[PDB]
């Protein structure tokens, strides 16, 4: 999968309460993958070590590849407005040379 | 005396429009300018054909040819010579009437010289000051530097003749010497290198064919029109050449033989063509290809 690139979006270091350390350690990593050619996916990987959470998330996302339709390969086909739970996203189709004027996570 | 045909004569405009042609893809080629998000409409085959018809209507207005005029005559009229004011001023005064509702070619722009003479402004002075007070989008107060011979040659190497002419129309007046000099230089470079296709489906093709007909050098345009299978256009060009030169040997030969269609081009080759041998060869090859294939 040399044509695919992986990007991190969130890294949480969360501690729970297990007898091993009294307060156990946990790393939850959200990653996204894509080939820059319409195919992309995301996954969450959890482990006790950060490096393991990266591998688990990175290889899980390759199994959940969406294909995104791009108008002429540079933009969305039409305006998109949606609410996922309490998060509203409002995308707009733009002409060439406009660039990505979006939330830093959306640019990634 | 039979009137000499004009550029705007309904007959000449018909022939010049035909040979120019139309191509909605070239006429409406995308402009490199700030862009906006496109709009979309769902249309039936009837609606789509209606939209194409309006596009062809707009492409006609877009291809409207710019005027072809003779060079203006220098303005040299002295209104007064008040010698009492000699030596009292070091620099010329230029007075411009800027009343809004006067046509620019009917405005009074006078110059009070240091000697005291009150004279009318020259053509170079008139255009400069009219840009300062009635500024026109595209035009600059001082003549740009792109119109220098070396700079124009650079544009020609890049095959940017339609731009050189669009720049000459925004800046200079149609009857000015600078306008004629640039146009006649662009038309001449197209001829030498056979780049007639650059100005097809553009408003500048009519003036180019007009210039060649008047200068009796349509040989290149005919050879190129024939090689592109535009032989109906080639005949119309020979009709325009037989219209602006009625007493020419070629025009009198076509009357004697009542030539029409491909005959007109054959008559031109023998009689008045500078390079007739090639016109027949190209014309013959076209006929051979047409007959052999179909």
């Amino acid at each position: 999968y040399e044509d695919f690139d992986t990007r991190i979006l969130e890294v949480r270091n969360v501690f729970n309460m297990t007898a091993k350390e009294g307060r156990k350690k946990s790393v939850r990593v959200l990653v996204a993958v894509g080939n820059g050619n319409g195919a992309a996916g995301f996954a969450i990987g959890k482990a006790a070590d950060r490096g393991d959470a990266f591998r688990k998330a990175k290889n899980r996302a390759i199994h959940y590849l969406h294909y995104i339709e791009r108008y002429e390969g540079h933009t969305i086909f039409h305006d998109i407005s949606l609410r996922f739970k309490r998060t509203q996203i409002r995308m707009k189709k733009q002409p060439r040379g406009y660039g990505l004027r979006c939330h830093r996570a959306i640019i990634t | 005396e039979v009137k000499k045909p004009a550029f705007m004569d309904e007959e000449v405009q018909r022939i010049l429009t035909k040979i120019t042609g139309l191509d909605l893809q070239k006429t409406f080629r995308p402009a490199i300018q700030p862009l906006k998000p496109p709009t979309y409409k769902l249309m039936t085959q009837a609606q789509l054909e209606e939209a194409t018809r309006l596009a062809v209507e707009a492409a006609k207005v877009r291809l409207k040819m710019p005027p072809v005029l003779e060079e203006r005559k220098p303005i040299n009229d002295v209104l007064a010579e008040d010698k009492i004011l000699e030596g009292t001023e070091t620099n010329k005064y230029v007075f411009t009437d800027i009343s809004y509702n006067i046509p620019h070619r009917e405005r009074f722009i006078v110059v009070r010289e240091p000697s005291g003479t009150l004279r009318k402004a020259s053509w170079e002075e008139r255009d400069r000051v009219i840009q300062i007070y009635f500024p026109k989008e595209g035009r600059r107060v001082l003549p740009p530097v792109i119109f220098k011979d070396e700079n124009l040659k650079t544009m020609y190497s890049q095959d940017r003749h339609a731009d050189v002419l669009n720049l000459c129309v925004a800046q200079f007046e149609p009857d000015s010497a600078e306008y004629i000099k640039v146009h006649h230089q662009t038309y001449e470079d197209i001829d030498r290198h056979g780049k007639y296709e650059l100005l097809r489906s553009t408003r500048h093709f009519g003036g180019m064919a007009w210039y060649f007909v008047n200068k009796k050098k349509i040989d290149g345009l005919l050879i190129d029109q024939i090689q592109r299978d535009l032989v109906d256009d080639a005949t119309s060009l020979v009709q325009l050449y037989h219209m602006l030169h009625p007493d020419g040997q070629s025009a009198q030969e076509a009357k004697e033989q009542a030539a029409e269609g491909v005959d007109l081009i054959k008559v031109f080759a023998k009689t008045e063509a500078q390079r007739g041998a090639y016109i027949e060869l190209a014309l013959q090859t076209y006929q051979e290809i047409v007959t052999s294939h179909s």
